[PDB]
RNA sequence: CUUUUUCGUGAGCUGAGCUGUGAGCUAGGCAAUAGUUCUUUAACAACAAAAAAGAGCACAAACUGUAGACGACUUUUUUGCCUCAGGGUGCUGUAAACAUGAAAGUAAACUUUACGAUCUGUUGAGGCUUAUCCCUAGUGGUAAAGUGU
RNA sequence: AGCGUACCAACAACCGCAUCAGGUCUCCAAGGUUAACAGCCUCUGGUUAAAUAGAAAAAAGUAGGUAAGGGAAGUCGGCAA
RNA sequence: UUGUGUUGAAGCGAAAUACGUGAGUUUUCGUGGAACAUCUCCCUAGUGCAGAUCUUGGUGGAAGUAGCAACUAUUCAAAU
RNA sequence: UCUGAUGGAGGAUCGAGUUGAUACUGACGUGCAAAUCGUUCAUUUCAAUCACGUUUAGGGGCGAAAGACUAAUCGAAAAG
């Protein structure tokens, strides 16, 4: 049961993807990354994070997203992924 | 009936089958012929493709339209960290071919060399070469005496040191380099002396020497016949597509001949290319390895920003005129010429005036980062 | 098999003695029997049980992309790798905001105030830069340990 | 007085053997740009559904783009663009 | 005419130290559950199949293959 | 006679829609489809287009004429 703050570079994850699949691919990669980092199969993305990823349409999701992962106890373990509004991304490294 | 118009066949049948190479490492099919009169010497080396640059050299070809003018030539950089001699293999001739009499090993081998024997080195307890290295010196001398008595071909096992390169790979590439030179006794003494120390490029090759390069070409997966064999595209009106060979054989013989070009694997082929001239053997020690007498700047071979897709050349290197098969990071086997060349190109003493070190990413205008910052001045 | 014995080799012993082994010498008496043959069960190699003596990797997984339709192939799994960040190298071309700043001109008050494409300064700025670019024992992480022998 | 009055009208309710990219008559007709009931975008209304999805992404196919220098030398023919 | 069947008929599956030259005949075991022969002689016919792009029915290899491609596009969370 | 307006004729012009079908001899050709899909093209005040109703029936009809059409059937329909 831990909380982590990480930046995800979505540009290199959606680099090879079609126009019509950029935002869904970004969402899928965010889920996969959170699952791998937290070692949980149950990953729930916040609707606000979905809104942020889709805010610019399907064509271009944000290049980087600052996100907060949280492990919760209620197979048993699962993780919430939440958007973190930041003015800038420079100097923002992984935190635990 | 006969062809209306004759044209030569597409591609060479001498590089068949166009299948993937068995291995990544370039393998010598045959070493240069042994000359007993010459002193014992190594005949091959292994390095890694770092990248390409261009140089300026003054031509000395009388009667040529270039002659006294200075020309630009493309060159390939092969990072050549010193190899390590770790083994000796004796070969004797039989009607069935060359037969190994025995291979003896040095008293110590590096973990880099041992890694090559493991598919999963991280989770193993690394027990290879741990108890065969305590063999008695008497048995070693017995094996060496029998090799001297019965063998006619001597090869030294030597391995690269990828830790000295930016490669992600940790297991060393190991190969046999045939010792060409004097008698069997002299060959054995020559290898025994350096049975455990480093073998730099300079002891194997001299500047302005022609060598052959053995490597594996750049892979491209399966490619169509148009790209793989260079056949002509069919006209735009062709019903089921135009990127193919129209007729793949006459009615008889009632089969498809092996000479017909077809779709298949392209690239990742083993190739042995002859007559690449060494323009410079750049040492790791000196800080002006990329400098010339006409430049007198202080700069090393690595272009500003690094060698794209390779890294920084921090070791011994050699500058090969022209191109070399393979991607960056590809292991490249340098072999001595099978027979020494006496042509003017092979014997020419190259005098290079400038070695380019601008950024190979984009269109670099500066040779050094210091020159870049000097030109731009202070910024935010 | 016993007796009289001669010569060569192995165990242990100290070039050398003893025991055994093979061949031989003198003398003796001691056996074969299945009804006329039905292959003369006779070799070689292996195996099983019971007795006596000596004696680790690979796959998967995650990573990689020098590879690739899928397999396969090149790699790494704690001086490594992934990640983000910093730096380098480049690409584009000077961000947003502010300015009794400019601006072809216009209108509206008793010399100022409003509109204004566009331009200027802060600003070679801002943005992007590996996803198959380069450097960094910089941040955080590096997971269950399943399958075959 | 008697009879009809639900619903579809195709987008799966009709005819094409079907929940078939086909066929099948009529009326209403917003805003911006504009000559325009054109094209493109939008408001009301409707929809986000189509005999499938995920991943990878090579050959080849199909539907398109762009190509230095030359400019029909291609081809039966400037077919296609 | 003279026989077999619930102490198991016809049919069917596998067979047989079986007989025949052969079409076949006859037996055994198993299954089956109600009929069956007659070669003593004869009468009668819609009486014998490998084929006919044969008829009807059933079933294969192809093959877990071709393929499930118009109509720009889906995503997050919750309920059942 | 000449000039400028006005006027609004025409089996006049371009052009969506409609009605068709020139070319790619494109796709498809075990199709979405026993004639479709895409682009391109022809056509739009008239010999114009559409609906319903109604008439003409097989050696007959109907034909701005191709032996065309007459219910996927036409150098003689379909059913018995």
């Amino acid at each position: 049961p831990v909380t982590k703050f990480i930046t995800i570079n979505l540009s290199k994850l959606t680099h090879k993807v079609c126009y019509k699949r950029k935002a869904p691919r970004a969402i899928k990669e965010i889920r996969s990354i959170a699952g791998k980092l937290m070692h949980t199969k149950d990953v729930r993305l916040d609707v606000k994070l979905n809104k942020f990823i889709w805010s610019k349409g399907v064509r271009n999701p944000p290049k980087r997203v600052r996100v907060k992962l949280e492990r919760k106890r209620n197979e048993k373990m699962y993780t919430i992924v939440e958007h973190v509004m930041v003015d800038s991304y420079k100097g923002l490294v992984n935190e635990c | 009936s006969h062809r209306k118009f004759e044209r030569p066949r597409h591609g060479s049948l001498g590089f068949l089958p166009r299948k993937r190479c068995k291995r990544l490492r370039g393998k010598i099919r045959s070493f240069p012929k042994d000359d007993k009169e010459k002193p014992p010497h190594f005949t091959a080396f292994m390095g890694y493709k770092a990248g390409m640059t261009h140089i300026v050299r003054e031509v000395d070809k009388p009667g040529s339209k270039l002659h006294k003018k200075e020309i630009v030539e493309a060159c390939t950089i092969i990072e050549c960290a010193p190899m390590v001699v770790v083994g000796i293999v004796g070969y004797r001739e039989t009607p069935k071919g060359l037969r190994i009499l025995s291979t003896v090993w040095a008293n110590h081998v590096s973990d880099e060399f041992r890694r090559r024997y493991y598919k999963n080195w991280y989770k193993s307890e690394k027990k290879a070469f741990t108890k065969s290295l305590n063999v008695p010196e008497a048995t070693k001398n017995c094996l060496l005496k029998r090799i001297e008595k019965y063998c006619t071909v001597l090869r030294a096992i030597c391995h690269t040191q990828p830790s000295k390169t930016p490669l992600r790979m940790k297991k060393a590439h190991i190969m046999e380099v045939q010792i060409n030179g004097g008698s069997m006794k002299e060959k054995l003494e020559f290898v025994k002396e350096m049975l455990e120390k480093n073998l730099p490029v300079s002891t194997v090759f001299n500047p302005n020497e022609m060598i052959d390069v053995i490597s594996v070409t750049k892979g491209h997966g399966t490619k169509g016949v148009v790209s793989r064999y260079g056949v002509k595209r069919l006209p735009r009106k062709t019903h089921r597509g135009l990127r193919k060979v129209a007729c793949i054989g006459a009615w008889h013989p009632a089969r498809v001949q092996f000479q017909i070009p077809r779709h298949g694997q392209k690239g990742y082929f083993h190739r042995t290319e002859r007559n690449k001239k060494i323009y410079r053997i750049g040492l790791k020690t000196d800080k002006n390895s990329a400098s010339t007498d006409a430049d007198i700047t202080e700069k090393k071979i690595t272009p500003m920003g690094g060698f794209p897709h390779y890294g920084v050349v921090n070791e011994d290197f050699l500058l090969l005129k022209g191109c070399v098969a393979g991607t960056k990071k590809r292991p490249i086997t340098l072999r001595k010429n099978i027979v020494p060349q006496v042509s003017r190109d092979a014997l020419a003493q190259v005098s290079l005036k400038f070695i380019d070190t601008s950024s190979k990413i984009g269109h670099g205008r500066f040779q050094t980062s210091e020159e870049k910052v000097k030109y731009y001045g202070p910024l935010k």
